[PDB]
């Protein structure tokens, strides 16, 4: 058996919350247009190469 | 044809036979064996001079898979339905797409598996045998069917439930969900599997006596047997329980003259 | 008479209404006017007559008539041998004290000591406890408000004496005040050393009211829950009651088997008693049902003639189990087949069965017919946090039930492979439970 | 130079003197093919880089930005575990199915309890050679520890035979000579 | 204090998937991947209903 009877946390079982907060940060930046979508970025590069 | 009356005689004889009686809590597998019908066909040269892992699907009047499932709910081993589909096939087909079609007639696919999943997730004899032994009904696309026997293991080809069944999602160039939809209905409730071994011996599994009506057993047996007679030159027919001795019902003595 | 006839505070009336009680059992209807009168009492009553509630009502009447603060005192003190009976008495007492204003608590050997310590530091206005842990808490916990002792009760002094806590009890009573204290005690039978503690406890002169083969299945501790599941599937459409030890394992096994969708009724001390009555009623009227219960919640109520008695957990009183199977056979003309799970450490219980001289039938197990759901169990426990915690709780309360067990010669924790026990609960690694080993 | 002189004079003064037996368990380490297959295992379970992380974040964030909320489904990330306190943290549950331990750490005392700790906890530890090779499989410069807990079903059978391989190759071979005082022979 | 559009839409999915009952939606895998607490579900749904849809 282990040493400690520490109860298991909730976040070990569910998808990671802090990930999702960083996701919504990027969502707010894209809604403000400060970050360009990567498909749009490749669209930019394909025209800018010519 | 075959004297149906004699078949009713033999099945009532077998009902009387299985009606004959520190014990187990959980009942003997052998006790489950001694209640079950198996059809045995003596026939000239049942080889194709080659191994035949392909199962013949005989058209049967009644469907024993539903009393199978209804007793399987009471039973320890639970009846499960496996389909093995292509990678693009699984990418297109979803599970509610199946479940909505099958709740119409009241059946259920347990799982669907790609050949990729067979060749990496269960590429280990213990896990593969354990995964196969869960299942009773195993379906596979006809394209994948002839790719299976390296992936499936010969332990799957030993038994009758464990060996897969040919089924087709295609009718045109591409597949249609309609074709898979009614095709699983055809293979489920209108057809019964047939292993095709070598020698002169054919064993056909019918099922436990407690599942169906005995005259319905007789009707299914006579239909299957006429299908076999029209199929193959047959020496004799012995149907029995695998605990019980044989029961001679029908035989053709001139087949052996016609062999040579 | 009725509970609602007698003079009571209105939250106690709401409590008795919500527990479903209207009427009185006769011996408790006898003892309640002395219970209000303030005399000491001893009493002979059957285990599970409602005799918990019998003292619970005038105890809360005393706390209502005194209205003292949680810092002010402890007052009502409850001594009860079994951890399981302690949890049952506590779970009955919770809603009763909940409509009331005062405080309720637990002191049990096998609980976390800093938890019970902090609850004593806050003070508890109604204590329910085991005899062994009370000496620890009285000798060791500082600042605990002990000097009041408005009352005190003992339950089943036969079982304290049969365990052997009576010297601890003498040390307790020598610590206990007497003049403010009144003593009430229930014990179905009596012996002389019971009466010696009674002469110390009962401060006024009291008036008192006095009113076959078994299955045994030896299984390893990992596969026994799986075999229970397999046997339960095979005997579906047959009503069967399973006897457990811990209410957490009851709730967890019930939730598990309902997650495996075979219909299961639960029956435990954490269950609300109106819901408990609903479940018992539905089992009795449904006549093809799975009932999961503890030993003593099953003891507390009469049993319909059943297809199977299955006892999964170790017994509370094995003697009462021997008398219980006999009264089950003689009461039920319909045949009720009794079995107990066994572990290969437990075979000495068998010779105590040979001390009982009733015949015994070994029921055999095929290793081929194994349901093989244990991988699905472990994937489920790795999936579901809620099932993970309930599984850990059933495991924890199971081990504390072994800790609270009397017959060490039948049950040693040192004998047990906790890895297999965890795998039976479905853990690949046994979770840490703070248990003296 | 001075530093070349010292780094050559180092490992001479060590082997010249008696090393305690809780050291020299290191360099009694895993052989060639078994460490090779261990690396083939752990490169299947590389953790995600910061670039790959941020890239997937931008993908799903552009998805929600269109919205185009595709589904809510992901099984779990499986990767190696590499934080030292995190590695010790995965023991004493136990959760570590395999632990790799680097032989060379300059504060050796960070590491010395880990073979005895996995010994008493029964964890299948193995002493690997070189913390840089640990850092390569975990996108760090060095790592000095490598714990692995969660494995897909495709790889679980390979895991068990690797465990048996290590317990044959490490726990059987080097256990008694682990107790012996190494070094002491002059240079 | 209002609700966010994604999670009220999530609640709206739950409201049509299960209806009103909570023991089924508690043991739902899809669209309860954070495995919300039994009653937090009730609290958010009652806030959502008072906001929209009675």
């Amino acid at each position: 058996m282990p040493l400690t009877a520490v109860p298991e946390p909730k976040r070990r079982f569910v998808p990671s919350k802090n990930e999702a907060k960083r996701v919504m940060k990027i969502v707010r930046a894209i809604r403000e247009g400060r970050i360009i979508p990567p498909k749009k970025l490749k669209e930019m590069k394909x025209x800018x190469x010519x | 044809a075959i004297p149906r009356e004699r078949v009713i005689k033999a099945v009532n004889e077998l009902i009387k036979f299985t009606s004959k009686p520190k014990n187990l809590l959980e009942d003997d597998e052998e006790e489950l064996k001694k209640d079950l019908q198996l059809i045995v066909v003596n026939n000239k040269s049942f080889t194709g001079t080659s191994k035949s892992f392909k199962l013949k699907l005989l058209n049967v009047k009644h469907s024993f898979y539903k009393p199978w499932k209804e007793a399987s709910a009471t039973a320890v081993k639970d009846f499960k339905v496996l389909l093995i589909l292509k990678d693009s096939d699984i990418k297109k087909v979803s599970e509610d797409d199946l479940f909505d079609q099958l709740d119409s007639e009241g059946i259920k696919v347990d799982e669907i598996i790609c050949g990729k999943d067979l060749k990496t997730v269960y590429k280990a004899y213990e896990a593969r045998n354990a995964f196969i032994s869960q299942f009773s009904l195993i379906l596979a696309d006809d394209s994948i069917v002839t790719s299976l026997p390296k992936l499936m293991g010969g332990k799957a080809y030993n038994k009758v439930e464990t060996t897969p069944i040919s089924i087709r999602t295609h009718a045109n160039k591409e597949f249609s969900l309609t074709t898979l939809t009614n095709n699983i209905k055809k293979v489920y409730m209108n057809q019964l599997p047939v292993k095709l071994p070598r020698g002169t011996t054919l064993n056909v599994h019918l099922g436990n006596l407690e599942w169906l009506r005995p005259e319905e057993f007789v009707d299914n047996v006579e239909l299957i047997s006429e299908q076999l007679i029209k199929a193959y030159q047959i020496r004799s027919i012995f149907i029995k329980t695998n605990r019980s001795p044989v029961l001679p019902l029908y035989y053709n003595q001139d087949v052996l003259d016609e062999l040579e | 008479e009725k509970f609602e006839e007698l003079k009571l505070s209105q939250p106690t009336l709401k409590a008795i209404e919500k527990m479903g009680f209207t009427t009185m059992t006769s011996v408790q209807a006898r003892t309640i006017p002395p219970l209000l009168a303030g005399r000491d009492v001893l009493g002979a009553a059957k285990t599970g007559s409602g005799k918990t509630l019998a003292f619970l009502i005038p105890a809360i009447e005393l706390l209502h008539s005194l209205k003292f603060k949680p810092r002010n005192g402890t007052g009502i003190i409850v001594i009860t041998p079994t951890r399981e009976l302690a949890l049952q008495i506590f779970g009955v007492a919770r809603e009763l004290m909940e409509f009331h204003s005062q405080t309720f608590g637990i002191v049990i050997g096998g609980a976390n000591r800093r938890q019970e310590a902090e609850k004593l530091m806050k003070g508890v206005n109604m204590l329910i406890a085991t005899p062994g842990r009370l000496l620890d808490h009285l000798q060791n916990t500082k600042g605990f408000v002990f000097k009041n002792l408005k009352a005190l009760i003992i339950d089943e002094a036969d079982r304290i004496l049969e365990i052997g806590f009576e010297d601890e009890m003498r040390q307790i009573i020598k610590i206990l005040p007497n003049e403010d204290r009144q003593s009430m005690l229930f014990s179905a039978t009596q012996t002389t050393k019971v009466e010696d503690l009674a002469r110390i406890s009962l401060r006024p002169g009291p008036l008192f009211i006095n009113v076959l083969e078994q299955g045994y299945v030896v299984c390893d501790s990992d596969k026994r829950f799986l075999l229970l599941f397999s046997f339960l599937k095979r005997n579906q459409k047959k009503k069967i009651i399973v006897f457990l030890s811990s209410c957490n394992s009851v709730k967890y096994y019930a939730e598990l088997l309902n997650y495996i969708d075979l219909p299961v009724l639960e029956l435990h001390g954490k269950q609300k008693q109106q819901k408990r009555t609903n479940t018992f009623f539905e089992f009795c009227n449904a006549e093809r049902g799975i009932l999961i219960c503890t030993d003593v919640a099953a003891r507390g109520l009469d049993i319909p003639a059943v297809d199977w008695i299955i006892q999964f957990d170790p017994p509370d009183d094995p003697r009462d189990y021997i008398h219980r199977v006999g009264r089950t056979a003689r009461g039920t003309k319909g045949k009720g087949k009794s079995l107990m799970f066994l572990t290969p450490n437990e075979l000495g219980f068998l010779r105590y069965l040979k001390a009982s001289k009733v015949p015994l039938n070994e029921y055999e197990f095929p290793e081929n017919k194994i349901a093989n759901v244990q991988s699905q169990l472990e994937k489920l426990i790795k999936s579901n946090y809620y099932l993970h915690q309930t599984a850990k709780d059933g495991y924890r309360s199971y081990l504390q039930a072994y800790a609270s067990h009397s017959l060490k010669t039948v049950y040693q924790i040192d004998k047990l492979d906790l890895a297999k026990v965890a795998k039976s609960y479905g853990f690949p690694v046994p979770p840490k439970v703070n248990i003296t080993i | 130079p001075e530093y070349v002189r010292v780094q050559r004079q180092k490992k001479i003064l060590s082997i010249r003197l008696k090393v305690p037996p809780t050291i020299a368990q290191f360099q009694y380490t895993l052989d060639r093919n078994t460490a090779a297959e261990t690396f083939k295992l752990f490169n299947k379970y590389r953790p995600e880089t910061a670039a790959e992380k941020k890239e997937r974040l931008t993908k799903e964030a552009a998805a929600v930005a269109e919205g185009k909320s595709k589904q809510d489904a992901s099984p779990k990330p499986y990767a190696v575990k590499y934080g030292l306190n995190h590695v010790v943290a995965l023991i004493e549950n136990k959760k570590a199915k395999l632990v790799l331990i680097a032989n060379d750490v300059d504060p050796i005392e960070l590491v010395v309890f880990l073979p005895a700790l996995c010994k008493k906890m029964g964890v299948p530890y193995a002493i690997v050679k070189g913390k840089a090779r640990l850092g390569t499989l975990v996108n760090q410069k060095t790592s000095a520890v490598a714990a692995l807990t969660e494995v897909r079903a495709e790889d679980e059978a390979a895991l068990a035979k690797l465990v048996s391989t290590i317990d044959a190759n490490f726990a059987d071979k080097y256990d008694e000579v682990k107790k012996h005082w190494g070094g002491g022979i002059l240079g | 204090r209002s609700q966010s559009e994604r999670e009220e839409e999530w609640l709206e999915k739950l409201y049509k998937k299960h209806g009103d009952d909570y023991k089924k939606m508690f043991f739902d895998k899809k669209l309860n991947i954070y495995q919300q607490s039994e009653g937090d579900l009730k609290r958010r749904l009652l806030r959502w209903k008072k906001r929209n849809g009675i």
